[PDB]
């Protein structure tokens, strides 16, 4: 929960564009290649970017 | 005293704090489910009802748009 | 006549404080029981600084020492912070005989760590004028094995309590040149007067460049009025925590909050108004004016600290008399003021927001 | 005795004549301003001509300035030689029990903390002039502590206004005003500074949680008579109440582990709490009357032990 | 010097117990005096009071612990004019806080947890020797409570000496500490509004970049109908110039422990200074 809360105080004081919140499942990290056992060892970073449509540019 | 402040009674005497955590699940909460395109699993998006960010009932204009 | 002073006995270990290399007479400085240190790190940091660090950097000193409030002496104090003192040529003098006299096994080992330790004092914001505690000056000690019983004046005058060897009783006020920071001759004060002795602490707060700094000032001003003494000296340290102190806390980009509208809204008959029943009803508190104050990110006073002193004690001479010599701490020359004639007082700390 | 006491030597010269020398007798319970710790000072080092700065003789209220770089000391016997006091910042007597003296019209009672003022009333300005050596000794007031945050409060927002009545007190029911006189413009900007730094110190993050309360004391001011006893009828938050309805933010930074509240009362304390000791200076004295009575009348010694 | 509170006659046998069981205890008496009664020190003296009364009162009043109790009076000395003639005076934890060496003690009234006399018709209550560090945390945790009832799990939980207080262990405490909480919040708005209509800038101002060039401008020495403003100035001065005396819970009492062990624990007693 306290990981939703700790993002959209980055979001109010604006860091025009929107928010959505996702819940990723277990198997979904599963398929895309990560060990589960490995994010056991309570917020943690993670660097997420935007990218365009047929530009390149991205933030 | 609606219902609603009366369940903030009840976990303010039994747990004995407030936890915002646990201020937004007596609250309305939209549970959407959705799926993966890279690797077909589920994944589950989440608005609230205190939330700036998207699908909360206290949000910014302008608003999201599936006009494209 | 025989004046009238108080001792204190306690059961210390010799992990930090050495009371047969550092002699008799010099300062000590006791702790709060280190299980309080990593909650209250948890509980009064700033947001987006590193809670778990105090509790990890006191972690690799117990873990360096083995190779229970216990008690820092002044001389392993100094030579921690060594690393952020003008007279650098006596600095490395401190640290020459810490890590060569002190009982153990790589004592240079402490001095990197506990030094370390409050690095993570001042960015965790348990500042250690809140932790640091006087204690008394050493008068005598027992030695035994991994401990000792330490004798010391929590309240008097040094020069009457007795030592015990009867070929030498008395001790004075023993201090490292590098601390010790006159006010009478950097501001011109020549005139005579008691004069009052300080326990300083400065402090740095930048992103993993922090520091420590632990001075003993000799000065003519009461404590009501040492601030702008102070700022005159450590004006420097105040501005680099003013811009630099709030880091990786969020800003409001741009401002969101406009100018406050009372003295335009009072002035008009035709603002609406309500009465005390009224408020607190959604109906009429809606037609008011709507306010929504953000104090986020603010530099606040806390966060904006950069020294805390407290009394230590007094000089009652017309003269003060201060000395400088080079004893010899076993096989090392070290830089030495000696006092002469201090009567204990302890009092609060106060920081210098 | 070094510890307990602390016997400074105010030397009285040679020339001096007896219309001169039977009005230092009078003076026997008073508050002397030392700038240091000597003990042997002459009369010329009290009086009011060590007093002036480079060429200005200052107002009442840069009179306060220079008392809190001073030391209070209290006379304990006019010998024909010498002025014997007693520095407070030191220490008392062996016994710890010096008597003071009113010149307030005041009356004082027990536990009283003692803050002392400049002569800044009217009828009060009186001031033991030695003609044959030209020496005025302005001696302070001890006033009680409660009149002692009124009247630096009187003096300091008086000065903010010709930035740009007041003067009369009421204590006990009993009517007095204090002098009104122009102010030196140096001493006034020394005071609005130490106001407004202790008074944005004090503002934290957690007290717009502090603010949304406001239409909470109005709406309670109605029902409780010690709330509507409490606000005031020229009050700022109930103009406040009627006007601007104030709302918190709704999330915290890291607003999990800190505590919002704690850490706006804890800076409140140690800068807003911590004022009345920044503009004037400390009360180190309170009265303990011990069986003679417990309220001592104007112009009557009072026993004194010391203060925190 | 010491004081000698004479017990008025008519004591029945648990009475003497219970006056027995209070040897190390802090006593407040009104003046310093010889002959002092009993129904001076008692809590009929303080007619009831709550806490912003009881700290009121303990400041015009003149504490004293207890010394020997003889059966027919308590010899008490004061902490002010006869500690600095003596030694050392024992001084017995009613705390569940372990002191340790070195502490500066002040004193608060008891929130936390009453020697009754029947036979007499008083009660007694009596002050908390806690350590003054504590003293500021321990009434601002629960005045932050009662602003919260017009919480979080982790402001009841307090370390002191490796050792876990619960300020919860609720119901009478908050209408007890009404007063306080009354008059705490009131000298903050008033506060921060007159600030705000002096320089009423001070929040539009960008935080790290406008604020602060502000503030270092106020930091520095070299720079140089009608609202009821400055008639509310001196309002504010004289009211939260009260609050720093009463909420300073200045310290009378330090603990230099010498042939004992250098923790106190509940229960105990610790040897008590006050002078160099």
């Amino acid at each position: 929960m306290n990981a939703h809360l700790a993002n959209e105080v980055q979001y109010d004081l604006g860091h025009p564009s929107s928010l959505v919140h996702v819940i990723i499942s277990s198997e979904c990290l599963a398929a895309a290649g990560i060990p589960l056992a490995a994010l056991m060892r309570a917020n943690f970073q993670v660097e997420i970017q935007t990218r365009a449509h047929a530009t390149g540019d991205c933030t | 005293r609606s219902l609603v402040e009366w369940l903030d009674r009840g976990w303010e005497a039994l747990a004995g704090g407030d936890r915002p955590d646990w201020l937004w699940s007596r609250r309305s909460i939209s549970v959407v489910l959705r799926h993966h395109y890279g690797t077909k699993q589920r994944f589950v998006v989440v608005s609230y009802e205190n939330s700036v960010a998207w699908g909360g009932r206290r949000a910014r204009p302008p608003l999201l748009s599936s006009a494209l | 006549g025989s004046p009238r002073h108080h001792l204190t006995r306690q059961v210390i270990l010799t992990d930090l404080c050495q009371p047969n290399a550092d002699r008799a007479g010099t300062l000590l400085l006791a702790l709060r029981h280190p299980a309080d240190l990593p909650h209250l790190a948890h509980q009064r940091a700033p947001p987006g600084r590193q809670t778990e660090r105090l509790g990890e950097a006191w972690g690799q000193l117990m873990e360096a020492t083995a190779l229970r409030a216990g008690l820092v002496s002044f001389n392993f104090l100094v030579a921690a912070c060594a690393a952020s003192y003008d007279a650098r040529d006596a600095a490395d003098a401190v640290r020459a005989h810490v890590t060569a006299n002190y009982r153990g096994t790589r004592v240079g080992a402490r001095l990197d760590r506990f030094s370390e330790c409050l690095r993570a004092m001042v960015h965790t914001h348990v500042f250690p004028h809140e932790v640091m505690r006087f204690f008394g000056g050493l008068v005598s000690w027992v030695t035994q094995d991994e401990l000792a019983s330490v004798t010391a004046v929590c309240a008097g005058p040094q020069e009457a309590a007795h030592t015990g060897h009867p070929g030498r009783p008395r001790s004075a006020v023993i201090l490292p040149a590098c601390a010790f920071v006159d006010l009478d001759a950097e501001l011109g004060l020549g005139g005579p007067g008691a004069a009052f002795l300080y326990l300083v602490f400065t402090y740095r707060q930048r992103r993993d460049q922090e520091l420590c700094c632990v001075y003993v000032i000799k000065s003519q001003l009461p404590p009501r009025g040492l601030e702008p003494a102070l700022e005159r000296l450590f004006g420097r340290l105040r501005i680099t925590n003013t811009i630099h102190g709030t880091e990786d806390m969020t800003p409001p980009a741009p401002n969101r909050n406009p100018d406050f509208p009372l003295a335009g809204l009072a002035a008009n008959p035709q603002t609406p108004r309500c009465s005390a029943g009224q408020v607190t009803n959604p109906q009429f508190a809606d037609r008011l004016y709507r306010w929504q104050p953000d104090l986020r990110g603010r530099p606040t006073a806390r966060t904006c600290t950069y020294a805390a002193f407290a009394e230590l004690g007094m000089m009652p001479e017309d003269s003060p008399r201060c000395l400088h010599r080079t004893e010899r701490f076993g096989a090392v020359s070290v830089p030495v003021v000696i006092l002469e004639g201090v009567v204990w007082r302890p009092g609060e700390w106060r920081a210098c927001a | 005795m070094l510890a307990d006491g602390f016997e400074t030597d105010i030397a009285i010269p040679s020339g001096i004549s007896r219309p001169d020398a039977a009005a230092l007798q009078r003076c026997e319970g008073r508050v002397v301003f030392l700038p240091t710790i000597r003990r042997q000072l002459t009369l010329a080092d009290v009086a009011h001509e060590s007093f002036v700065s480079g060429g200005v003789s200052p107002d009442t209220l840069g009179l306060l300035l220079a008392y809190r770089r001073r030391f209070p000391a209290v006379i304990t016997r006019v010998l024909p030689t010498r002025i014997v006091a007693c520095p407070l910042d030191v220490g008392l007597t062996h016994a710890g029990t010096v008597n003071l003296r009113n010149t307030s019209p005041v009356d004082l009672c027990n536990g009283d903390p003692i803050s002392l003022v400049p002569p800044v009333f009217e009828g009060q300005a009186t001031d033991v002039r030695l003609d044959s050596l030209d020496l005025t000794l302005r001696f302070p007031v001890p006033l009680p502590s409660p009149l002692a945050r009124e009247i630096v409060a009187r003096l300091v927002a008086r000065g903010i206004r010709d930035l740009n009545d007041l003067n009369v007190l009421y204590y006990n029911g009993s009517r007095l005003s204090l002098l009104a006189d122009v102010q030196q413009l140096g001493p006034v900007n020394a005071e609005l500074r130490s106001l407004v730094l202790n008074m944005v110190y004090s503002i934290t993050e957690g007290t717009t949680i502090i603010l949304t309360l406001i239409p909470r004391l109005f709406a309670l001011s109605a029902q409780d008579g010690y709330v509507n006893a409490l606000l005031q009828m020229q009050s700022v938050t109930r103009e406040a109440a009627q006007l601007i309805h104030p709302e918190a933010p709704a999330l915290m930074q890291d607003g999990e582990r800190r505590l919002p509240l704690y850490e706006a009362l804890v800076a409140w304390l140690t800068h807003a709490g911590q004022l009345g000791d920044t503009l004037a200076l400390a009360p180190v004295v309170r009265v303990c009357t011990f069986d003679g009575a417990a309220v001592v009348r104007s112009g009557d010694m009072a026993p004194v032990i010391r203060y925190p």
